[PDB]
């Protein structure tokens, strides 16, 4: 029972019919979490936690701060139901039916004898290989320092 | 002029973490020396008259990929994930009992039913145009028809 | 530039807190007195005989 | 690293539900073209023990194993069957004679890695032992290449880590060995 | 000047007095800092005085011996 | 040239052997044309995704079908419960069925 | 069901309702390069993926700046 | 029946561990309440409560029975979403982010080289449940304690991720048991000092505690976002914030005491020659002690949370902003520099052995 449909077609359901910013922000949450979990479980723990540490820890508190700033003011149940069927009977991403339908499998070796995580394999070619990317990047981080203050300071 | 009654809540305190650490040792402790006693729950349970004394095996920690291949091997060699076996010769069982799991690998739930994240230019095309998968069906009808040669 | 302290001793005070761990040390050393509780009703405050109660 | 894979065993049945996990066996043992070899059956940690001493012997058959890997050119598995049953051979070599030679004194060793997390800087006192054993009955050696002699890790007096909690096995025999051979 | 913030170009020593004093939050935060980068400079003072460094790891998978296959071996044969 | 494929180890990955004989043949000196690697170029989208593959699968599903041939009899045995990986599956002499202990190693 | 553009219903009537489905957005795009490069056993395409969670949020960052000042500029009298 | 018994015990035991584990957290949430007015009571020559129970033993059991009994106070009789959201939130993060803390060697319900980032990840969606209680209200008094609330949380967060940062770089290691390990021959509170205290002013703000009070400021914002909660929500809420004390205590013992290493190794080896190694006994007696060893420095941690509010005035927040920023964050940043280039300079940059 893939119980990761039911928690979207909550999700689903609720997006159709948020009205104020309160539940916009919802949304955010209700659709990181499902992401982290399905990440936490099958491709990659790493990530899972990347994701909560700086979206939900450093993007998601944002939101809600602003929302205090900004304001706070001010369909049908057929109609809804129908469109989330119509939306739920269609969910092939990708029309390679034996890519879809057919298992494989990794043969592992003993070959490698310095196991290490990925965030280590990661490290060393960001640091070693694409530190260019690196260094861009920190550039960025930069000019956002400065333009978030031109913008947003008064005098 | 120490208070006893003010450090009444921290020896309370105290054995909270006692409490937990001493279960938490001897359980883990307990149930993986008795799964590595043998292969089945007639052996696990009893201990014979001629066996010596018992050597416990305590849990293990910071492993690596090397450690899911080693546990899987000793699975295959006592039927626990911590066995212990030092013969020098393995049973005959060893050959054919070879687990290879195999999974499939489609795409994210989230990524292809969420009412927002699966629209994308390229998603559309994946999933309603058909010039991307007749060009690959072309070198999987091929397969077949290169068998006359 | 008339400040009797160096700049290092004036750094080492406020880094390291000088008057907060003194703050916390003089009220540790009321951890180790006779409290002032008296446990009413077994037993009662000082009264006098000047005292004004019930008619 | 604990990394999902499709090669071996996940971190929890959660995975196996999202993969869709098959568990699957075969049957079908190896043709009788290629000559039968009796398969190492010692487990995690005897042959941790044992791993310097596998070295020593099969020094030869290992570097002519991989050296056939690195020439058959990708065609590895297939055209090293020959020489990895070698391998195969000389290391329950091995294990056959410390369990005939050094049987407690192998054991021991290895029970102290069983409870010790299986690491190395744990168990130098039941090490000695065996590695003492070892070279009186069978002139195996451990050695660690790259190093100079006297700078190897195991031999070394006062180590910087040690183990928090000690093996009554290794302690009450070590100190039977500080009488029997410390004469 | 009893009292008049010190030029940097003029007054070098003075100048850091200044920052020494009335910004400790700052002084100290640059003198920590670079006194990482300062002891990185000191590394090779440390190779002839003290000790050499130390031996790479064997992180390249099997020493694979710089060699031509031996064509004696044998034993452990079938 | 850039690492393309490098695995969770910093080593080369499955199909990382494939794509560095693509790159060999791309810029050989030999070659007129890029012809002689078009069979490589195959062989490294095969090695990544299994399409011909999985593909040879599906008639082989197919045509088990169309003939009769009963699934257990011509596929392999598996297992779908990690827990269920018992000592009599595995083949072991005298083992049990009792479930295995995959709580915590 | 999507070709009728069902996601225009479901994105809210606010500029920060915007704002959180681009982000909704883009983080499909991150999830769909860590799921190909799990498989592939490619730390590049983690290099990849790491950098989109980083650059994503410095466009947040910035988006939310914008419309910081937007809000305040209209609440610009302040003659009290 | 003795043979169909034994299985369903092997079938539930690691059911028992987990309760066993819950119970064992609790505890020392539910009677850290008590020891924090016992504590502070003797500091102000008082007693503390000592009526309800033997020496008020059951002091946490009648404080939180009362408020289990009360009415909850809904905007509308059906808002159970709403006053329930926001502590639910901070509760089940505290709760999760408990999985990591070992008490013995691999001791831990989640072991996973990224321990570390794990538990940074959870505390942060902790941040998130607290900031949401207020936001859903109209009170004036609760809705204050939001953009305040926000930043204060968001500020010494950066100084706290850092710190932890810097200890997992000497080690080179994201996992809780290298660290704890790793501390075998010294104790990190002797290098990295000023981290300590950068760690639990860090740890104070990041729970609200005073002197970085200002959120829940009686004298300021009555009881900030709690001004509106009450029976339930008011509990969990007020466990969530005791789960964080006993935890971030517990994170200043693993990170610079050493964690569960003994005092003494001696003393730790005379006690346990007393007992035989091929006995369960032997093993209760090492997972005593080995919690007892963390006890009883996450416990002189759980008193500095109390005796550093019964000695410093509560910290203006203009001024608390400016601290993280200003002072910590430059330092924190100038460490990080600081420490690889001593580790390079002697060629002793770490590796996960
Ligand atoms: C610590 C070891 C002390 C010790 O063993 O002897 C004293 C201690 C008893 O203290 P005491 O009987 O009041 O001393 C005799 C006079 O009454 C003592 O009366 P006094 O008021 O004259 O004591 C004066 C003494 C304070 O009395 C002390 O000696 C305590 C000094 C210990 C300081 C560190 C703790 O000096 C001070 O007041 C200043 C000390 C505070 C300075 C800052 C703290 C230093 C750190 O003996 C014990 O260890 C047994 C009681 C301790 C509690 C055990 C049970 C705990 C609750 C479990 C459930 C029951
Ligand atoms: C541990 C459980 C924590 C969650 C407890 C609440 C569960 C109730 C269901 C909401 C969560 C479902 C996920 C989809 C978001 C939907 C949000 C929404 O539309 O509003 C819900 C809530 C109640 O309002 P409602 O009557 O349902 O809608 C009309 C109101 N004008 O409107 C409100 O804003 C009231 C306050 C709710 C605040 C919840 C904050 C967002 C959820 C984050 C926590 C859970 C994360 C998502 C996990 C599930 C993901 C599927
Ligand atoms: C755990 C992490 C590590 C923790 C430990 C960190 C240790 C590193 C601490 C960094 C600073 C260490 C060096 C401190 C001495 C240098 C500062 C100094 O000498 O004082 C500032 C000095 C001004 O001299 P001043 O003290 O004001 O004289 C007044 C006399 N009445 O200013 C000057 O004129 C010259 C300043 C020196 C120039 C180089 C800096
Ligand atoms: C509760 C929901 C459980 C959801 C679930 O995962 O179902 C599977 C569970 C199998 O039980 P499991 O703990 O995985 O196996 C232990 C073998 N030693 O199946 C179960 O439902 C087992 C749960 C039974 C234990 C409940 C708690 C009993 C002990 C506390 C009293
Ligand atoms: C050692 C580990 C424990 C202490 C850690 C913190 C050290 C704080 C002092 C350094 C900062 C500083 O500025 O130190 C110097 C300061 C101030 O000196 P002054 O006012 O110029 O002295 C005047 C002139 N004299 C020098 C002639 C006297 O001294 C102090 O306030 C000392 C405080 C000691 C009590 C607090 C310690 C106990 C706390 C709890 C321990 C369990
Ligand atoms: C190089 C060595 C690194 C050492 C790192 C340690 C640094 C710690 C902070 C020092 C700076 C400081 O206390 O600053 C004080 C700041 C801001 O003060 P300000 O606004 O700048 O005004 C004063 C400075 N003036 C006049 C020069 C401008 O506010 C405070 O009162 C913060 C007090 C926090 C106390 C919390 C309780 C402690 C709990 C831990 C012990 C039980
Ligand atoms: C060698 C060791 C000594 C060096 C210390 C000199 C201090 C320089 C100074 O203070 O420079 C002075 C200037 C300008 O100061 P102002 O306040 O704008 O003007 C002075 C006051 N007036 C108007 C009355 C004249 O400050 C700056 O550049 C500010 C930025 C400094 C960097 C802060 C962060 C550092 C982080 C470190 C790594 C994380
Ligand atoms: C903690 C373990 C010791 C219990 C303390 C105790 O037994 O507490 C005593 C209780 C509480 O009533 P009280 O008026 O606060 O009694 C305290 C006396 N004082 C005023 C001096 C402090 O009273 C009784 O004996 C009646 C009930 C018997 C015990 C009921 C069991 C409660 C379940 C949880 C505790 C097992
Ligand atoms: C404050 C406590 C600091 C402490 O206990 O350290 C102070 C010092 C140094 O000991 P250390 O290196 O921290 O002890 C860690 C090593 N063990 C495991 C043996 C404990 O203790 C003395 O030698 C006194
Ligand atoms: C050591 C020790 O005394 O352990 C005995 C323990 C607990 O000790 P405690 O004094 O409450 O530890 C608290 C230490 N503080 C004062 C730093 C918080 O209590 C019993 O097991 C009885």
């Amino acid at each position: 029972m893939n119980l990761e449909i039911l928690d979207l077609s909550i999700l689903g359901f609720y997006s159709l019919i948020s009205s104020n910013s309160f539940e916009s922000i919802a949304i955010l949450v209700a659709t990181i979490m499902p992401v982290i979990t399905e990440l936490w479980y099958n491709y990659s723990q790493l990530f899972a936690l990347l994701y909560t540490l700086i979206y939900v820890g450093a993007v998601v508190i944002l939101f809600v701060f602003i929302l205090s700033v900004i304001n706070e003011k001010e369909s049908g149940l057929f109609i809804l139901i129908l469109v989330l069927l119509l939306d739920d009977l269609d969910d092939n991403e990708s029309n390679d039916n034996d890519y879809n339908n057919v298992y494989i499998t990794d043969y592992a070796d003993w070959f490698n004898n310095y196991n290490e995580s990925d965030l280590s394999v990661i490290g060393n070619l960001l640091f070693t290989e694409y530190a260019l990317l690196l260094l861009i990047i920190s550039f960025i981080l930069l000019m956002s320092i400065i333009g978030l203050i031109l913008i947003v300071k008064k005098d | 002029m120490i208070p006893f009654e003010a450090l009444i809540p921290y020896a309370i305190m105290f054995a909270g973490f006692c409490l937990g650490g001493g279960v938490m040792n001897s359980a883990i402790t307990a149930d993986i020396t008795k799964r590595a006693r043998g292969p089945n729950q007639e052996i696990k349970r009893n201990v014979g008259e001629d066996e010596g004394p018992r050597n416990y095996t305590k849990p293990r920690y910071n492993t690596d990929q090397w450690d899911k291949y080693f546990a899987v091997r000793d699975l295959r060699l006592t039927g626990s994930l911590r066995g212990q076996s030092d013969n020098a010769v393995a049973e005959e069982s060893f050959k054919t009992n070879s687990i290879q799991p195999y999974s499939n690998t489609r795409r994210p739930w989230v990524l292809r039913r969420h009412i927002i994240m699966k629209n994308s230019p390229t998603k559309w095309a994946r999933k309603y145009s058909s010039r991307r998968d007749e060009r690959e069906q072309e070198i999987k009808d091929d397969y077949i028809r290169g068998m006359g040669e | 530039e008339e400040s009797s302290e160096s700049a290092l001793s004036k750094a080492t005070k406020w880094y390291l807190l000088s008057e907060i761990f003194r703050g916390l040390y003089i009220t540790l050393e009321m951890y180790f007195r006779a409290p002032y509780t008296i446990y009413y009703p077994f037993e009662k405050g000082p009264v006098s005989p000047r005292f004004r109660g019930e008619h | 690293s604990s990394t999902h894979t499709n090669d071996s065993l996940n971190s929890s049945n959660y995975v196996d539900k999202l993969k869709d996990t098959h568990f699957v066996f075969e049957n079908d043992k190896l043709p009788s073209e290629i000559p039968d070899v009796e398969e190492v059956g010692a487990t995690t940690a005897p042959l941790l023990s044992a791993a310097y001493f596998i070295g020593a012997k099969c020094q030869d058959y290992n570097d002519d194993f991989m050296l056939c890997q690195k020439e058959a050119k990708g065609n590895g598995p297939i055209d090293c069957l020959k020489e990895g049953r070698r391998v195969t051979r000389c290391a329950s070599g091995v294990l056959k004679d410390l369990n005939t030679h050094c049987s407690d004194e192998f054991r021991l060793h290895w029970q102290c890695l069983s409870f010790s997390n299986l690491e190395y800087k744990n168990c130098r006192k039941a090490e000695s032992l065996l590695n003492k054993c070892v070279f009186e009955k069978m002139n195996l050696v451990k050695k660690i290449p790259g190093i100079p002699e006297d700078r190897q890790i195991h031999l070394k007096q006062n180590p910087v880590l040690k183990p928090v909690a000690l093996h009554q096995d290794s302690e009450v025999a070590f100190k039977k060995a500080q009488n029997e051979n410390s004469i | 000047a009893i009292g008049d913030y010190p030029v940097y170009y003029k007054q070098p020593i003075r100048w850091l007095s200044y920052h020494a004093h009335t910004r400790p939050h700052v002084f100290y935060a640059i003198a920590v800092a670079a006194l990482g980068p300062v002891f990185m400079m000191a590394t090779p003072l440390r190779r002839k005085f003290l000790y050499d460094d130390h031996e790479p790891l064997p992180a390249n998978g099997y020493p694979l011996p710089n060699r031509s296959r031996d064509k004696t071996l044998t034993g452990y044969d079938d | 040239a850039p690492l393309q494929q490098v695995g969770r180890h910093g080593g080369p990955n499955k199909c990382f052997g494939e794509f560095q004989r693509v790159v060999e043949c791309m810029t050989n000196a030999k070659h007129d044309s890029y012809e002689p690697c078009n069979n490589l170029k195959n062989d490294y989208l095969e090695c990544r995704k299994h399409k011909v593959e999985r593909y040879k699968a599906f008639l082989m599903q197919k045509h088990a079908e169309e003939l009769g041939k009963d699934p257990e009899e011509i596929g392999a045995p598996f297992v779908r419960k990690r827990r269920f990986l018992t000592s009599k599956t595995l083949g072991l002499v005298d083992g049990d069925d009792y479930e295995i202990g995959v709580e915590k190693i | 069901m999507d070709l009728i553009l069902l996601m225009l219903v479901a994105v809210g009537l606010n500029i920060i309702d915007i704002y959180i489905m681009i982000e909704i957005l883009i983080m499909g795009c991150t999830v769909n390069t860590i799921y190909s490069a799990s498989l592939d056993n490619d730390m590049i395409g983690l290099i990849y993926s790491l950098i989109q969670i980083i650059i994503a949020g410095v466009e947040s960052a910035i988006g939310l700046s914008i419309l910081v000042n937007y809000n305040r500029i209209r609440n610009s009298e302040e003659i009290e | 029946m003795l043979n169909n018994l034994f299985d369903f015990i092997e079938y539930i035991e690691y059911w028992l561990i987990i309760v066993a584990f819950v119970a064992s957290v609790l505890i020392v949430v539910a009677y850290l309440t008590v020891a924090e007015r016992k504590t502070m009571g003797y500091m102000q020559r008082r007693l503390g409560p000592n009526a309800v129970g033997y020496y008020g033993v059951l002091m946490a059991v009648a404080d939180a029975l009362k408020l289990l009994s009360k009415e909850i106070v809904l905007p509308h009789n059906g808002d159970i979403i709403y006053v329930m959201s926001g502590p639910l939130i901070s509760l089940f993060s505290v709760l999760l982010s408990w999985a990591v803390i070992p008490f013995g060697p691999g001791l831990s319900l989640l072991d996973s080289e990224y321990s570390i980032i794990y538990l940074l990840a959870s505390g942060s969606i902790g941040v998130f449940g607290t900031v949401i209680v207020g936001w859903m209200s109209n009170s004036k008094y609760t809705v204050l304690a939001t953009v305040r609330t926000t930043a204060q949380l968001i500020s010494y967060e950066l100084v706290l991720t850092t710190v932890v940062f810097i200890i997992a770089l000497i080690v080179s290691s994201l996992n809780i048991n290298v660290i704890i390990e790793s501390q075998y021959n010294i104790w990190y509170i002797i290098p990295f000092f000023p981290l300590c205290l950068i760690f639990f002013i860090s740890a104070l703000a990041e729970t609200a505690r005073p002197p970085f009070d200002n959120v829940e400021a009686e004298s300021e914002l009555v009881s900030g976002h709690m001004t509106e909660l009450s029976a339930s929500p008011f509990v969990i809420f007020f466990l969530s914030e005791y789960c964080s004390m006993v935890l971030m205590s517990t994170l200043t013992a693993i990170f610079f005491f050493g964690g569960y290493l003994p005092f003494s190794n001696t003393i730790h080896h005379l006690i346990l020659n007393l007992f035989d190694q091929h006995s369960i006994y032997y093993f209760i007696i090492e997972g005593i002690l080995l919690s007892g060893y963390l006890a009883i420095k996450a416990n002189f941690f759980m008193f500095s949370f109390v005796w550093i509010r019964a000695a410093a005035p509560r910290l203006r927040y203009d001024l608390l902003i400016l601290f993280c920023w200003y002072v910590l964050l430059p330092i924190v940043f100038a460490i990080v520099v600081f420490a690889p280039g001593i580790l390079y300079c002697f060629d002793a940059l770490p590796v996960i052995i």
